[PDB]
């Protein structure tokens, strides 16, 4: 295991889907809120007694 | 353009992810976009330009 | 680059 700071850990994953990593850093705040926001809904999806 | 930025204490370099092959930072292997006002973790440094030595040479 | 310099020095 080699430590990789999470900032550019996502960046390489973006390179793996044909997206330039420059967009991520310019949109780091938006992605973080979007990721956390999604975690909010997924929790309620299971808690909704479905 | 490829790999990540590394520094042996004070001298920054560019190397591929899966091996340590440090190289001098250059415009050819580092695509530039935007300005260093929104990226978190930017580091001030000069980027060697191969054209300048060739200019007037 | 070499021909470019030669074309215009
Ligand atoms: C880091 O690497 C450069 C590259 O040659 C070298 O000059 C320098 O002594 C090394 N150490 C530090 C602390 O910069
Ligand atoms: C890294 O984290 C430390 C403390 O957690 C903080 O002081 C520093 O500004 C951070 N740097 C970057 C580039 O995020
Ligand atoms: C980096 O350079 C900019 C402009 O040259 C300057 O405003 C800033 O204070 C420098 N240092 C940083 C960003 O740590």
């Amino acid at each position: 295991a080699l430590q990789i700071p999470f900032a550019m850990q996502m960046a390489y994953r973006f390179n793996g889907i044909g997206v330039t990593q420059n967009v991520l850093y310019e949109n780091q705040k938006l992605i973080a809120n979007q990721f956390n926001s999604a975690i909010g809904k997924i929790q309620d999806s299971l808690s909704s007694t479905a | 353009r490829e790999g990540v930025f590394v520094s042996n204490g004070t001298h920054w370099f560019v190397t591929q992810r899966n091996f340590y092959e440090p190289q001098i930072i250059t415009t050819d292997n580092t695509f530039v976009s935007g300005n260093c006002d929104v990226v978190i973790g930017i580091v001030n440094n000069t980027v060697y330009d191969p054209l300048q030595p060739e200019l007037d040479s | 680059l070499q021909p470019e310099l030669d074309s215009f020095k």
